[PDB]
DNA sequence: AAAAAAAAAAAAAAAAAAAAATTTTTTTTTTTTTTTTTTTTTTT
DNA sequence: AAAAAAAAAAAAAAAAAAAAAAATTTTTTTTTTTTTTTTTTTTT
């Protein structure tokens, strides 16, 4: 939330100063599988979790 | 620009040959630890490479960094034995060294930042000590142009604080993991830290909590002091402009309050935190000091100051004195080895030239007129500094051992008049004053001039000078110093052979105990005031003569000249 | 951003570049511009009547608006002295300008500055006050990573009296990857920085009004201008300064004077050199030479009648003998010392006034108006940061100069036993606890006294009409008497002459010069001084009812020396000649013996 | 914050500046700078594999960290046109390095375009998916204020992939003193932007699984180089994005591709030259120019036997007649289109592949994989602006090229008239409500049919056993039918043929595992495509005596005694076979690179429409 | 010897400066669903 | 061959996810200016 320098100046750093960096970050794969319940798992009048 | 693994590569080449192995020889004995600092010489690396040596003037503090990471590096091939590890602080870094090896693991990497570094564990020190083609600038002209550059500068110190711990890698421990962390100093100020780095902690997620202490830090030997123009330097009517200095290592203790000094340095800046910008003080961080150009029989005695004519038995006491009467301390009460000498004077006979050449001679020395240096002046007195009530001194304790050259004694204040009678009779100050409780120490020589009973009774000679007009010795007075004008020993010699003379010591025979009693008793019955005070003064005349005679043990002669002196000087 | 097109900017800058060309027109900026490129000089000076002369209307731009005319006029002279030179233009970075000549309603005071002269270009006088520690401004820093060994270089700006935000005044720590730096302060440049404090002149302030001060910023080429006790005078713009971020603010803008120039007080010109001058000087120097003192003492002070050996040790005490400095250390001062005393209305006070006048680095004084600390230095504490601090007396402002010392009878003798230090070394050993010092304060002192009673009383020896002990008579070398004789033919000339004047410039360089010559002394004068003074020091030489006045003494030797090579330099011959030795002896005796 | 000096910046400028410098070498580098600095474009493209061998290091490096390195690459680039040419250096304010060469490991497919290779150079075949407009994106604003007669240049960084700040986003509209900023459009420098979207071919992708797409961020000099639908290969830049300002993140960073460079995947486009390869064309133009258009028509289609008629057709066909476009744009089309009509197991359907493998630009129809819509264009909304836009169909792609259509009996009444105009005049008019227009498909049509009955029945006539009205039958140019005679001689001749061709093996490259002008004569047994290429420009106009001739061989064909009783007629003589004559003897011309069509030419169109047209049915 | 001027040190008060600081709501986008038209396909 | 029925396509409308957008002074510190008091040094 606050730059933490002590030494921005005279005056200090802004309310909320951080923009991210998006070059220097460094990330990895990921991937949102939608699993559903095992059909014959399922009891018979439900639905599949 | 360059590249400085370059830089370090040429002065590690340089270092290890340039030449007996003269810079070998420094860097085994420092690898051993026989010494703690060291110091380049630039006219000594101007002997091959002119190149580096006006880079080093140019951005010294930065080939400062080079050259001691670089001997450094250089240590331990030329270590050859086991040394006894001397201080507490050779124990830390052995024992640190040691757990580093042990859990060294050498492929194994680390970071950037995890590592002992140089500024703690060098153990020594490296400075420099400019070369003669660079001309030491005056005080004023070391201007912000001049700040990095290699600078010497020749002033007079006026006031220098104590050895002091400065820190300079401050050590904390931690609370659950039990690495050490360090953070290296560079500033006035430092905020200690809280929270410990180490990488225990970082899989812990434990709370640091680390204590700083002194025992695993790294102090140094910190000085400020002060310096001053050179009253030749300064302009027309400007007063004399000051300077700080920073004074570190074996650069410590060199200079003291009064001394002539020339300080070879950088002038680099400190945060001055009300116009904007970035403004900044300015010390200079001295990296060679010299004193200089005050501290560095019959043909002798006329040496002294050659421009004033006749007054040869003055001259002569004048010698003695300057060569100085055996100091003794027999039985507890003190019989101080002083000579103690005023000149009453008609008005103008050079006696205050004589005591200005005195003042330019002795290695300690004060001239005082009347006023310029009262109560305060002559006494000690309370300054604010790490802020402090500093008790400083003024001129005798500033000239605690050498000469004071107190001018127109005779219309001084009541209480200058009081403080040097106490000086004269037993060497040191007492003060229960306003701010000031004390007892200095002040084992001054006292060469007082005045204009016409004190004065008789509490010294060990006393000078009147009448010039009664003869026309003989006036008319080769006259021609003399009109040669002067026309024409307008060396004093390091004098002064050598002066400071050679100090420290031989005699000790009186018992041939010349009947000798000093009948002489003694007979100028008694001369004077039937002379007592006690004028036998102490013939004894330590006798003495000095002996000195200056070189030979340890007194003679007739001596007691002889004593007389001779003293009888020219009452009559 | 960055501007392309400016009407203003580019038209200023024509202007300017038009102005400081000159080399059609008379040549005068052409000759500055080659002064200060020779003599390595990069602030050029700029005469304001000469800028209304050929552009009327960019001066009164210039001086309605300071910062933008003055940024232009910088860079107008950056393109200058680039088409000049190129090299020398490279290496300096940027060229200043100051200003000078007549600023009619901006010559102010510190009192009379309102805020109407807000971002003008004001000229101030009044002293100054305060000259605060020299300092550097960082203004490119440069920067070497350890880990990467890649430098950097941050830069800076002259926002002193501008909008300034943090992001211009950061100054790095860090690297974009946490590698932290090193600093490289060698490589970096740096500007020093000192704030002055101008208070209304003592004089001209109204009576009984608290004074008018305000502060002044000073930068490269400008820090060691003026000490405290200057009677400065400091043309520069008067200017706001931003109180840092607020949140609240009262409209209560402080002001400073960002000073383009500093001068002193115009007196002391030595510079005034010209053809004319060396001219007329030569011509004196050589078609006259046996009668040149003679001629110059007469015209010396042509107001006061008679006076004539008296006038002539003034000359003497005015040229000043020769500074004789050893190769030990020794140094045997060259200044003659003066004692006037006379009757009342001998015009002791208008001799006095008339050094004070002509003479550079000349300082009054009266008896009680100085006590002590304030005729030789004094020793202060700062009461900021602790230290003490030096503050310097009438003495030392007037080192190489002279001090003017009126109802020296008057004075305390606890002066007297003050100045016995500088009477014969030209130094005070000013000293108290936390600093000594040794300041040259080598200058010569003219004094007036009235004798005792009042009045001389013409039937007593002059040590009896003089209440002054032979020690302090010795410290002065020239003891003078002056007595109103009322005689009918010097009643008679006395008034007609004073009557005349109820009804120079030459001088002033010939004293400068004459002082900066250094004559040397011939045998013959060696032995023929040698002799007088031995003539001199004999019962002989004096006689009943004509006691001496002064303890003779080798002082009197050697200020007869003095007043030898006095003479010598008034003829510009470099060789003290029997003829200046036989004045001198002529001097010193008129001086010396007083009849009763 | 300027920095003094980078070693690695330093280094890396050297390196490429030493690469750039090509006079030692055969000056391939600095040939490629003038021409470019010739054509004014501003890309030069540096082969990957020339980098490698010169520096693998910096090889390695730049295929590992981008743009830094390639920001080197092109100040280096900038300063050596300088040498070259200061002037034209100083025209633009930066100069570009396209790539090319094999990417070994650097080369994946979106699918397997994963988070290792960001800031890496990554290549990528895939399809286009969406076409973004072209819009500005501004550089450099100019603005002029006119209460102070003030100019002004806010200047912006294409910041597209790392951190931006406001400060660097304002666009000025006020001056200090409140005044009103007038923008100065003309002034000020833009640079084009488009947004496409690279996908998985669905020839390479997973047979199963969704498709799988990747964003590309094509800025100035990549405009149009990329159009829905195509196939292109795009090597460039992986990176992150950054997400708006904002005191909260999750950890996404949708990320794109800016390219570096995209060309045609297709690589069909392919006019690869040397001097010496024309100084070969152009022998064997003139030396048996006569004769060459057999030569070509046997050379055509090896690993077939036979069909010598059907090779010289579909020799007219892909060197093509001339279109025409007349004063008043009366536009006579300049394709021959060809039926190959006939019994199962006649290659056929080898020739439409072989065509298709060989001729630039083919694409394969079938009966009911395709159909209208699919063939011809289409038009339909956006859904993001409610407009009409055009999706260009087979025909429309294959405009200038050729189309396989794969069981031409099999497309149904609506889609077989729905090619008509596209057979004649080679444009399909789609229009809706919203949006009209005539898109342009000059295509070409090899279409094998299959006869009525499953197989020809001698005696039947042509007309009764093709299932295709006359309607169409016209438009069709030829109509070739292809029997199988079942004699045991012919079938000794195709079947020692085909087992050759079975018995034929890549030379050497194997060893028992399974997967110039003239040709080396192997007993068993590239520059047709050159010499074609070449002479498909080419316009033979018709003499004098060549068009009396044709023009009275067609009134013979009209005549109905130019065939005798017996034969049945296989395709009606309307005008449409006059000018199939026309174009057949262009196309033979054209063969021959003759620049006029003459009587020989005019000979073999006629020989060609005789034996194709009237077949011989049998009693 | 007493008076007084100056010095340093200590304290009060007014002006300027320093420092502290996430949550709620809205809008684009994507994705399906539904209606109705158009198209295609099967039947007599 | 044309009519009827069904399937697919095109286009408009709705529901949730997740990234964007907007609002937003007051109290404490502390330096500097001013005054005051006790003392020492100096003068009458
Ligand atoms: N023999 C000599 N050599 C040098 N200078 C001399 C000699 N005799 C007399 N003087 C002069 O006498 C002057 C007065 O001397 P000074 O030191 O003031 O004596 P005091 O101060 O005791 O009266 C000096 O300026 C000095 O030059
Ligand atoms: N020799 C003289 N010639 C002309 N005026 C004189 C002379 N002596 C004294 N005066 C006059 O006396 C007046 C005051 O004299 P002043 O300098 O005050 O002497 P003092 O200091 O003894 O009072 C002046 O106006 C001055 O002109
Ligand atoms: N004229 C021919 N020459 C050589 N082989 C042929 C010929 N016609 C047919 N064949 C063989 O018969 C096979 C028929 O395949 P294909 O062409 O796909 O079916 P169709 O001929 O019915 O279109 C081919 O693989 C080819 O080997
Ligand atoms: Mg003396
Ligand atoms: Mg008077
Ligand atoms: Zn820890």
């Amino acid at each position: 939330r606050k730059c933490n320098t002590d030494q921005a100046g005279r005056p200090k750093c802004p309310l909320d100063p951080y923009f991210i960096m998006p070059d220097k970050c460094k990330c990895v794969d990921f991937q949102t599988l939608k699993l559903q319940e095992l059909p014959d798992a399922v009891p018979h009048g439900e639905m599949p979790r | 620009l360059k590249d400085y693994a370059l830089e370090k590569e040429k002065v590690k080449k340089f270092l290890q040959e340039f030449y007996q192995f003269k810079y070998g020889n420094q860097l085994v004995r420092l690898a051993h630890r026989e010494q703690v600092a060291l110091y380049v010489d630039l006219d000594d690396v101007a002997e091959d490479d002119p190149e580096l040596v006006d880079s080093i003037c140019e951005n010294a503090r930065r080939y400062a960094k080079l050259f001691a990471d670089a001997v450094q590096e250089l240590l331990p091939q030329y270590k050859e034995r086991e040394v006894v590890n001397k201080d507490v602080l050779d124990v830390y870094i052995e024992h640190r060294l040691m757990m580093e090896q042990r859990s060294r693991d050498p492929g194994m990497v680390r970071s950037p930042q995890n590592q002992y570094p140089a500024e703690l564990m060098r153990r020594f020190e490296l400075y420099f000590q400019g070369p003669s083609s660079n001309k030491p600038r005056v005080i004023r002209e070391v201007r912000a142009d001049s700040v990095g550059k290699l600078v010497t500068v020749r002033g007079i110190v006026t006031r220098v604080s104590e050895v002091k711990p400065k820190m300079v890698v401050a050590t904390y421990t931690c609370d659950q993991c039990g690495a050490e962390t360090y953070q290296p100093i560079q500033s006035p100020t430092f905020m200690p830290l809280i929270m410990c780095p180490s990488q225990e902690c970082q899989t812990n997620r434990s709370g640091g909590r680390l204590y700083l202490q002194t025992r695993g830090s790294r102090f140094i030997k910190f000085q400020e002091m002060k310096m001053q123009e050179h009253s030749d330097q300064v302009p027309v009517g400007n007063i004399p402009r000051s300077i700080t200095v920073l004074v570190e290592g074996e650069n410590t203790r060199i200079a003291q309050p009064g001394d002539h000094v020339s300080v070879t340095g950088i002038f680099l800046p400190i945060l001055r935190t009300v116009v904007q910008g970035l403004l900044s003080e300015t010390y200079l961080e001295a990296h060679r000091i010299v004193k200089m150009n005050k501290s560095e029989y019959e043909k002798l005695a006329a040496s002294i100051a050659p421009e004033i004519y006749g007054h040869e038995d003055v001259k002569k006491a004048l010698l003695l004195l300057l060569v100085g009467g055996v100091d003794q301390s027999p039985r507890g009460m003190k019989i101080r080895g002083n000579i103690n000498i005023c000149l009453m004077g008609d008005p103008g006979v050079a006696k205050s030239q004589l005591l200005s050449y005195i003042d330019r001679l002795a290695p300690r020395s004060q001239y005082t007129t009347g006023r310029g240096s009262s109560g305060v002046g002559l006494t000690a007195a309370v300054l604010r500094d790490s802020g402090e009530l500093t008790l400083e001194g003024g001129a005798l304790v500033l000239a605690d051992q050498g000469v004071c050259c107190i001018d127109e004694f005779d219309k001084m204040a009541e209480a200058d008049r009081t403080a040097i009678h106490e000086v004269m009779e037993q060497q040191t100050i007492s003060i229960a004053k306003a701010g000031i409780l004390t007892t200095l120490n002040a084992r001054c020589s006292i060469l007082a001039a005045a204009n016409p009973a004190a004065l008789l009774s509490r010294f060990d000679l006393l000078w009147l000078i009448q010039d009664r007009p003869d026309r003989d010795n006036d008319l080769r007075l006259a021609q003399h110093i009109t040669y002067v004008h026309q024409h307008s020993l060396d004093m390091k010699l004098m002064r050598r052979y002066i400071a050679m003379c100090r420290e031989k010591q005699p000790m009186v025979p018992e041939s010349l105990a009947d000798y000093i009693t009948a002489a003694y008793v007979e100028m008694r019955r001369e004077a039937w005031y002379t007592s006690a005070r004028t036998l102490l003064a013939i004894l330590r005349l006798s003495t000095a003569l002996a000195r200056l005679r070189m030979v340890d043990v007194v003679e007739k002669e001596d007691v002889n000249e004593a007389i001779r002196l003293m009888e020219m000087s009452k009559d | 951003t960055v501007v392309l097109d400016d009407v203003e900017l580019r038209e200023a800058q024509r202007d300017y570049l038009d102005f400081l060309d000159d080399e059609e027109d008379q040549g005068i900026y052409q000759s500055k511009v080659r002064e200060l490129i020779s003599d390595n000089q990069y602030r050029l000076i700029v005469n304001v009547n000469d800028l209304r002369r050929k552009n009327e209307k960019r001066a009164n731009r210039l001086l309605n608006n300071a910062f933008e005319e003055l940024v232009a006029f910088q860079r107008a002279l950056k393109d200058f002295v680039a088409s000049i030179d190129a090299t020398y233009a490279k290496q300096y970075e940027e060229f200043y300008v100051g200003l000078e000549g007549s600023f009619g309603s901006k010559h102010v005071s510190p009192r009379t500055l309102t805020s109407c002269f807000l971002s003008c270009v004001v000229c101030v006088e009044g002293i100054v006050t305060k000259c605060s520690l020299v300092r550097p401004k960082v203004v490119r820093s440069v920067h070497y990573c350890p880990a990467t060994k890649k430098t950097i270089e941050r830069r800076y700006s002259d926002l002193t009296t501008l909008v300034a935000f943090p992001s211009s005044s950061v100054y790095p720590t860090k690297d974009e990857e946490n590698n932290p730096l090193e600093t490289e302060y060698g490589l970096s440049v740096y500007k020093d920085h000192q704030t002055i404090t101008i208070q209304e002149m003592p004089e001209k302030a109204p009576a009984g009004q608290l004074p008018r001060s305000v502060d002044v910023i000073l930068d490269d080429d400008l820090v060691d201008k003026a000490k405290p006790g200057d009677r400065v005078q400091v043309v520069g713009t008067y200017r706001c300064l931003p109180g840092k971020k607020g949140g609240y603010t009262s409209g209560t803008f402080r002001t400073v004077l960002i000073a383009c120039n500093v001068k002193q007080m115009s007196k002391d010109a030595q510079p005034s050199f010209s053809a004319e001058d060396i001219a007329k000087i030569k011509k004196f120097s050589k078609t006259r030479s046996k009668d040149i003192f003679d001629q110059l003492a007469k015209s010396l002070a042509p107001s006061i009648h008679g006076h004539d050996y008296v006038k002539k040790a003034i000359l003497c005490l005015l040229l000043g003998g020769v500074e004789r400095d050893l190769e030990n250390g020794s140094h045997i001062r060259g200044d003659i010392n003066i004692l006037l005393i006379g009757d009342p209305s001998v015009a002791k006070s208008q001799l006095l006034r008339y050094v004070l006048c002509t003479a550079p680095r000349a300082i009054p004084t009266t008896g009680r108006g100085s006590s002590g600390v304030g005729l030789t230095a004094a020793v202060t504490t700062d009461q900021e940061t602790g230290e003490r601090r030096l503050e310097a007396g009438a003495m030392v402002l007037a080192d190489r100069g002279v001090v003017c010392i009126d109802e020296f009878d008057k004075m305390s003798d606890m002066d007297r036993t003050a100045i016995h230090e500088v009477m014969e070394q030209g130094r005070v050993t000013i000293a108290k606890a936390g600093i000594h010092a040794r300041l040259n304060a080598r200058c010569s002192v003219l004094a007036a006294a009235n004798p005792v009673y009042g009045r001389y009383d013409q039937y007593k020896t002059p040590m009896e009409n003089i209440g002054l002990q032979d020690s302090l008579l010795s410290r002065f070398d020239l003891l003078f008497i002056m007595l109103d004789q009322m005689d009918p033919e010097q009643d008679r000339e006395i008034s007609d002459h004073v009557l005349r004047m109820h009804r120079a410039a030459f001088m002033k360089k010939y004293i400068h010069v004459a002082k900066i010559i250094k004559p040397v002394l011939t045998q013959e004068s060696a032995t023929y001084i040698a002799e007088e003074y031995s003539r001199l020091r004999s019962q002989d030489s004096m006689s009943s009812d004509t006691a001496r006045t002064s303890p003779v003494t080798a002082r009197t030797l050697e200020t007869l020396i003095r007043l030898a090579t006095a003479h010598a330099k008034a003829r510009m011959s470099k060789t003290v000649d029997l003829q200046d030795a036989e004045e001198a002896v002529e001097l010193v005796q008129y001086a010396y013996f007083k009849k009763v």
